[PDB]
């Protein structure tokens, strides 16, 4: 607990019963109303009897204080949630937010000190790339005055207020929960200017002076408000400073102001109208279709739903509906295509709705109990198509044969001849004679994989309590009776790691033998899900240990075995799209429908009566929705078999459960799609992405036909196919609702945005709403926060935002983050030794916030990252950035000498080989990472599980260090090769499993209580943060000089001189080899060329360059026209040979190569030598871009080979073309057409001063005695030693 | 001769296999009679007038057989009521709004949009509404 | 002399006997086929509660 | 003459009889196929014929 | 001829007995089918 801070971001749902219980025990009169008064009844009974404890006493004290304070406002009135959103989103106070206002003012002044030189430095990059010797005036003004806009936005005061409240509540929680201290100081109000505020451990009270309203909030509500307000602030600031969203700004402002006004009157049902904002965007996008009969199909349903939800609550008058429709029209109707996928990102800026358990229980009980009627011919036709698919799948991979395959009885002569001759068959034959497959029988032809991996078992989940203790999760305070104790553990990972007798083909027998239908400990229970925008929404279920293991095993079996067979006058093809959702199918499935396929799978795999366990178990159990604050209406503990089919229980369900058996369901659905395709006479292509499903329908037509007629014919045939498919699915008994799917001829929605007719629309403003002032870690880490900020900014850049504005925003956010972490924190180790000198010295802070991270600073965004996706070498790129800053006069000139004569750290060959590119910095790691590694290795060492035996010993670290030393300590150091070898060796697998094991606060606290972390380590990790600021201070204040350094030397030479000094204790003057490649933005010049000029200014002799060309007209919006013996190789011999390849094939090093390979495989020297390939030594693709589809890249003038051999891209060649395309994009960003003339782009390159006269040495003879483990490991999961 | 007499009498007395196979075929007939009787008894008129039905157990069909006029099946969608296939107006208040939205999102002239809205505010009736929609389609997509 | 009675009689009877059994089989098999066609169009009803 | 063509007409039966028998065989087999496919997934209706008929595996233990 | 008029005379019975022995199994098979199915209506 001493090293675990409370949460900083909402990760839980909002339950009404929590607030209701807190207020009921504090005895404060409220105005909530529940659907089931069981909680109030239980609490009243308990209070009448005389229960009491520490929480009750504390809440009684707080309630007495509140009651005493409320006597000065004789006209108060509680306002529930979310009826208080319009007020709490605009609250403000002047006195209580005094501390942070001065910090942010200081940050704004610090930024304004250097914003000018920041712009001056950003302009030279444009001047070099060739986009003109000057930026745009508005852009210059925004970059200079970025602070004033952010400070003048309309969310500043609410943001300040909510940040203050959140951090104060977190400090209270942390300082109190550590029960070593006992004395409790009762809380007291704090009279502000406009409001009055009271903060306690688990209850916040706010009183408004003027209107005399009263609000009571909890921790989750506080976190939610803070997140929402900060997101709104960042998004509005971005849209204001940019000049492309000038019309989107007004629309989204009006949307906020309109919808916010509905809360005080409507109430909680407003979130239904909020959730309706996502499909309305697609409905309004449909209006731009080309087949006029389609315009309005989905809109006619959305409007009906909105009218009905507005009518069912008392607003029956038509004026309200009419005005709301007018407002929605004004909001959504637009003209540009790219600016309609943005509203897709704002539907989470209103919060989340409060929910109960009774409503969800009823919503799922409505579906779990419903009779159906199904026809038989359609089922059999689907089954026939299924068998045909499987037949063809196995005919492939073997070649025209059915050796272990089916055994027909009275089939048609065509089918019999097909089997006899060994040729495939089409859907037509199967669907025409399905009667021939009524009685077929397969034979076992698939093996079982029982030592594949461990991810499935190692992923963390939860387990429900045993059946005879089902009510052990409800605390004693909310129940009318005292429950029985809870015994079993509640973590799959620790139950697994402590299971002393585990066997994969033993759970399989536990299912096959029919013992799971009599286990008196089976139990299943539902629990609520957070961060949804629907009351009913979703849930997720928990089961018991054995059944969870069996489910995982079965689904992995399917996904690894058969599931691969389902891979997914000039005429031409046209296509249309159908988009639907796939939820509630798990509720609509049934035994009578799934058994016909489960039986084929049983006969194929061998396991008798296996793949239909879910229904056979659920048809006799009793489910319930569990939540600690929603107790059941009972009087004494009764078995789960005597509750009524009622409030929170679901007795004897019929359907399935989301998540489980999903592979079986998705491979059993497809045949009906193909059946409808055959019945209609078209060709289809399917795709499934989570819950969405897309079906593309294709049809052949002549070429010279007009575009309109083409699309119209495609749409007609697609509508026909849709009608037929709906009619078919209704027979087996699913539900394709006639007004819940989108039929279109232009677009379909998949994971990353909306694909619109050969082009993807942007979603730029999504990550800006996430870049915030902390990050999810068990402690508070400034470096983690800054790295997350840089990551979100780069991800937003690559979706359409502006590079320079994003860079400046990143700089400002980094400065503010450093200031907040130094001056406004809940940490207790920040003392006067660092906080006073740093907060006093101004320029030192600016330099620390501007210096790049890989060489000491805290800025995690290099300039080349704005253009390319991956830079070559972080060290040389950061040195180039520092040189650019020094040139542009942003930082003093001695910073180079300081950073090049800083003091080295202390790491070992293992750390170097595990992070090859790193310099030897001081205390730059991550606390959460360093803690997770230790706790995972410790908990793995003590594990009697027979599946991982001999894989973890107390000497593993020693052997790893010795192996790394033997690999690296030669007369020439090759960190990349060492890293590859060590990654592929056994240590790689060890650490990979350790990292795959995902541990969190629960397991960490459990292991600490066990005693896995010593006091020395916990104190070091508690002090780790302040040491970083100390190191930064001493680095930036040091003063030495390196007389062999002038700031015009090459970045490569500078990086060499830095590495050969920071690694001086281990290298001992030996040359480090093959690490750095030249920087992008320092070795490339650009030049545009137009009507009649030539590349004069860059044609002084440089005659090698890339060539780009792009003519067009009105466009950019819409277009109108080696043995390798095919075996189980992927087990470990892949690794065993890749290691040997990376090692080499020299004179006698083959002995050691074979040694380290035979370590992880069972091969001989000659077999390895004949199975490994030989090489030369020991060792385009685009992004979201509009204009990329119009250019004609050429590189004939630049293919010049330096180092004089046809090699891999000497310089990473794709980077040149990527930079060129980026330049063209940022040139044609904010206009409509390419213009009149033709623009051609020269991209010249001269990487001559950045060359290394490296010598390709034959091989580096080792100087050490190889010594590995005495005996090898024969564990089949790890790379075995007897596979072959 | 003697061979004639013997090889005539043999078969002409062992003829009895004909009455034996007639026994066989009458047994087959009486066994299929009850089969088709059971299959007739399993069902009577039903939405066709004959579609046999069976259930998981014997008596678990009394919840979907009467509501013998079983239940409501899938509702057929044509070219008269709106669905995801195409849009047709009707008397409800949503059709006027979606027509207004089509007019607004069209590519016509502003005064033309005003003219169409003025015609629409007094157009009344299902048939006249459908006629106005059919004319508007041509006007906007021409 | 002796062949007339037996030959003529028990060759005339087999005529109608075999023709009648042939037509009987030929009608029984189509009765089978209609029964099969009937059974090939059937409907399954699913209850609501898995246990009752 | 008379006896020859009488034996002819008494032989002209067996072929039709056999082909009718084969057609009946195919029909009955289709019937049993339907019955098996229903009894697989109605479910139930049996002593122990439901679906253990698959050969166990190459890993019986 | 008139005495060697017996080859088909015996072959007819030789195949008719096979006819009998298969129609019997057909009878028993349809019998077991109706037995299986009669217990499925109510
Ligand atoms: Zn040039
Ligand atoms: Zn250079």
């Amino acid at each position: 607990n001493q090293i675990l801070y409370p949460e900083v971001h909402l990760d839980s749902p909002i339950v009404t019963n929590k607030i209701v219980a807190i207020l009921e025990y504090a005895r404060v009169p409220h105005a909530y109303s529940l659907e089931d008064p069981t909680l109030c009844q239980n609490i009243k009974h308990r209070l009448k009897n005389g229960f009491s404890n520490q929480m009750i006493i504390n809440n009684v004290e707080v309630g007495n204080v509140i009651k005493s304070k409320l006597r000065s406002y004789p006209a108060h009135s509680h306002i529930p949630y979310p009826n208080c959103n319009q007020d709490l989103f605009n609250i403000e106070d002047k006195e209580s937010t005094r501390k942070i206002r001065e910090l942010l003012k200081k940050g704004n002044s610090l930024y304004s000190k250097v914003s000018d030189k920041v712009f001056q430095c950003l302009r030279d990059t444009n001047s070099r790339l060739g986009l003109g010797s000057e930026l745009r005036e508005d852009i210059k003004e925004k970059i200079i005055n970025l602070g004033v806009y952010m400070h003048s936005s309309q969310w500043f005061e609410p943001f300040l207020f909510w940040f203050t409240v959140k951090t104060e509540m977190r400090s209270v929680i942390k300082s109190q929960t550590h029960t070593c201290h006992r004395r409790r100081h009762t809380p007291v109000f704090f009279t502000g200017s406009s409001v009055e505020l009271l903060i306690s451990r688990d209850l916040v009270a706010i009183i408004s002076k003027e209107s005399q309203h009263v609000y009571y909030l909890t921790f989750e509500l506080v976190l939610m408000y803070c997140d929402v307000i900060e997101g709104r602030l960042m998004t509005e600031t971005a849209m204001t400073i940019d000049a492309r969203y000038a019309e989107l700004l007004g629309r989204v402002r009006y949307m906020w102001k309109l919808i916010d006004g509905f809360f005080p009157a409507l109430g909680n049902p407003t979130y239904q109208i909020v959730a309706m904002l996502e499909p309305l965007s697609l409905a309004y996008l449909q209006l731009r279709d080309i087949t006029v009969e389609l315009r309005g199909a989905f809109l006619n349903h959305c409007f009906t739903e909105i009218h009905d939800v507005l009518d069912q609550n008392g607003f029956s008058d038509e004026g309200t509906y009419h005005e709301l429709i007018e407002a929605l029209d004004y909001i959504f109707i637009t003209d540009d295509i790219h600016l309609t996928g943005e509203i897709f990102s704002f539907f989470r800026s209103f919060g989340h709705p409060r929910l109960e358990a009774v409503t969800a229980a009823e919503n799922v009980r409505k579906y779990m109990n419903q009779p159906k009627v199904i026809v038989y011919e359609t089922l059999m036709k689907g089954h026939a198509i299924f068998c045909g698919i499987i037949i063809n799948g196995y005919r492939d991979r073997h070649g025209g044969s059915w050796p272990p395959l089916t055994l027909p009885l009275h089939a048609a002569d065509t089918i019999r001849n097909a089997q006899a001759s060994g040729e495939g068959l089409t859907h037509e034959q199967c669907v025409d004679n399905w009667k021939s497959f009524a009685g077929v029988r397969f034979g076992c032809f698939m093996p079982l994989s029982l030592d594949s991996d461990l991810t499935m078992y190692l992923k963390d989940k939860a387990l429900a309590a045993l059946q005879r203790e089902w009510d052990s999760v409800y605390p004693k305070e909310f129940l009318r009776y005292d429950p029985p104790k809870g015994t079993g553990s509640r973590r799959l990972v620790d139950v697994f790691l402590n299971d002393s007798s585990f066997d994969p083909y033993d759970m399989i027998m536990y299912v096959v033998s029919g013992a799971y239908l009599h286990d008196p400990e089976f139990n299943l229970s539902y629990s609520l899900k957070e961060k949804e925008i629907k009351e009913t929404g979703r849930l997720f279920a928990k089961m018991t240990y054995k059944m969870r293991a069996c489910q995982v095993i079965a689904e992995n079996l399917i996904s690894n075995g058969i599931g691969k067979y389902f891979k997914d006058e000039t005429y031409e093809t046209v296509s249309a799209f159908i988009t639907t959702d796939l939820k509630k199918y798990c509720l609509n499935w049934r035994y009578e429908t799934i058994s016909l396929f489960a039986q084929r799978l049983n006969e194929i795999y061998g396991l008798p009566s296996f793949f239909q366990w879910l229904h056979k178990r659920l048809e006799t159990s009793v489910l319930y929705v569990s939540d600690p604050h929603c107790p059941p209406d009972l009087d004494a503990h009764v078995p789960l078999c005597k509750v009524p089919n009622d409030q929170i229980f679901i007795k004897y369900p019929m359907g399935g459960i989301e998540g489980y058996c999903q592979k079986l369901w998705t491979i059993s659905t497809i045949p009906y799609l193909y059946l409808a395709a055959y019945e209609s006479g078209v060709r289809i292509a399917s795709l499934v992405q989570g819950d969405n499903q897309t079906i593309a329908v294709t049809k052949r037509v002549p070429s010279t036909w007009p575009y309109n007629l083409k699309k119209r014919e495609a749409a007609r045939v697609t509508r026909d196919y849709f009608v037929i498919l709906r009619q078919r699915l209704h027979d087996i008994g699913h539900h394709l609702k006639a007004n819940e799917t989108i039929v279109s001829s232009h677009f379909f929605v998949y994971s990353k945005g909306i694909y619109y007719d050969g082009l993807l629309v942007s979603q730029s403003l999504k990550s800006i709403a996430r870049c915030v002032f902390w990050s999810e870690t068990i402690v508070d880490e400034t470096r983690a926060a800054c790295s997350n900020i840089a990551t979100t900014m780069a991800k937003s850049i690559e979706r359409g935002y502006d590079r320079y504005l994003a860079y400046s925003l990143n700089v400002l956010k980094v400065i503010q983050q450093i200031l907040i972490s130094l001056g406004f924190t809940i940490n207790s180790t920040m003392t006067r030794d660092v906080v006073i000198p740093l907060l006093t010295n101004n320029d030192l802070l600016i330099r620390m916030a501007l210096l790049p991270a890989p060489i000491g600073g805290m800025n995690y965004l290099n300039m080349s990252r704005l253009f390319v996706r991956n830079i070559g070498d972080p060290v040389t790129s950061s040195i180039a950035d520092l040189k650019r800053m020094i040139l542009a006069s942003l930082m003093p000139e001695e910073t180079l000498h300081q950073v090049m004569t800083q003091q080295p750290g202390d790491s070992s060959f293992l750390d170097w080989a595990s992070d090859p590119y790193s310099a030897n910095l001081v205390c730059v790691q991550s606390i959460t990472r360093l803690l997770k590694n230790i706790t995972a290795r410790f908990v793995l060492i003590h594990s009697p599980n027979p599946m991982l035996k001999g894989l973890f010993h107390d000497d593993s670290k020693e052997e790893d260090e010795r192996l790394a030393a033997f690999l690296m300590d030669r007369h020439i150091i090759v960190p990349r090769a060492a890293h590859e070898i060590l990654d592929h060796s056994v240590t790689g697998a060890r650490e990979s499993i350790a990292g795959m094991l995902d541990t969190t606060k629960g397991l960490i606290r459990a292991s600490m209580r066990k005693g896995g972390l010593t006091s020395r380590v916990i104190t070091r990790l508690s002090n780790y943060d302040y040491e970083q600021f100390r190191a930064g201070m001493v680095l930036l204040t040091g003063r030495k000089r390196n007389v062999l350094i002038d700031k015009e030397s090459c970045s490569v030479q500078l990086a060499r001189a830095l590495r050969s000094h920071m690694w001086a204790r281990l290298a001992r003057g030996r040359p480090i080899y093959g690490l750095e490649v030249p920087d992008v933005l320092e070795s490339m010049r650009g030049h545009l060329i137009r009507r009649h000029e030539t590349c004069v200014i860059c044609e002084c002799g440089s005659v090698n360059y890339g060539w780009f060309f792009v003519p067009s007209g009105c466009q950019l919006d819409d277009i109108d026209k080696v043995r390798a013996p095919s075996r189980s190789l992927r087990s470990a011999v892949r690794i065993a040979t890749v290691y040997s390849w990376a090692y080499g094939d020299d004179d006698s090093s083959w002995n050691e190569a074979w040694l380290l390979a035979r370590q992880r495989a069972n091969v001989s020297l000659e077999e390895l030598r004949v199975i490994t390939p030989i090489s030369t030594s020991t060792n385009s693709g685009t992004s979201l871009v509009r204009v990329a589809r119009y250019t004609t890249i050429s590189n004939d003038n630049l293919s010049f080979v330096i180092s004089d051999k046809k090699v891999d891209t000497n310089f990473i060649y794709q980077q040149g073309m990527l930079l060129g395309l980026g330049v063209l994009e940022t040139l044609f960003r904010l206009e409509k057409d390419t213009g009149s003339s033709n623009t051609v782009l020269h991209l010249h390159v001269e990487t001559d001063c950045c060359v290394i006269p490296m010598i390709d040495h034959p091989r580096i003879p080792s100087s050490r005695k190889l010594e590995l483990r005495a005996e090898l490991c024969t564990n089949p999961l790890i790379y075995d030693n007897a596979p072959l | 001769n003697q061979k004639i007499i013997s090889k005539l009498e043999s078969l002409l007395l062992l003829k009895g296999e004909v009455e034996s196979i007639k026994k066989q075929i009458n047994r087959q007939n009486i066994s299929i009679s009850t089969l088709e009787g059971h299959l007739s008894s399993i069902m009577i008129a039903i939405p066709p007038d004959l579609k046999p039905i069976i259930g998981r157990d014997s008596g678990r069909a009394l919840a979907e057989v009467l509501k013998l006029l079983k239940e409501f099946q899938l509702k057929p969608i044509g070219k008269k009521v709106s669905s995801a296939v195409g849009f047709v107006p009707d008397t409800g208040p949503a059709s006027r709004s979606v027509i207004r939205s089509i007019i607004k999102s069209s590519r016509l002239e502003e005064d033309r949009k005003r003219y169409l809205m003025t015609l629409l505010d007094d157009i009344k009736g299902a048939n006249d509404l459908a006629k106005f929609h059919q004319m508007l389609m041509k006007i906007i997509m021409k």
